[PDB]
């Protein structure tokens, strides 16, 4: 993928359902994003390589 | 996720500044003088908001 200001390499899946949903990432306690948003409008949660 | 995070917050137990707005003077039929606190002369420092 290559999203807005963020790079990265991930395996998107239609996951559920944890986030903010108004701004459009979700991190897990580090710099990484685990990982949905951005698609319109679902939950494409990402993973590491 | 839980985390420690360093951002702009109010402090625990802060009573803050209280403000109240009031009905004005009135007769039975007619509003008269406004009724207010001295807030306009109390200029505060913005600092961090
Ligand atoms: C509980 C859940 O996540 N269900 C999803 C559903 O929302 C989605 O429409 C479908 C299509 O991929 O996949 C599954």
């Amino acid at each position: 993928y290559s999203l807005y200001g963020v790079s990265g390499r991930g395996v998107f899946q239609n996951c559920t359902a944890v986030g903010v949903r108004q701004q459009r990432f979700v991190y897990d306690a580090y710099q990484n994003l685990v990982g949905y948003y951005s698609d319109d409008g679902n939950y494409y949660c990402l993973r590491a390589c | 996720i839980t985390i420690t995070y360093q951002g702009l917050f109010p402090y625990q137990g802060d009573h803050g500044d209280m403000y109240v707005y009031s009905a004005g003077h009135a007769t039975g039929t007619t509003p008269q003088k406004l009724f207010v606190a001295n807030y306009s002369q109390d200029v505060k420092q913005f600092a961090n908001g």
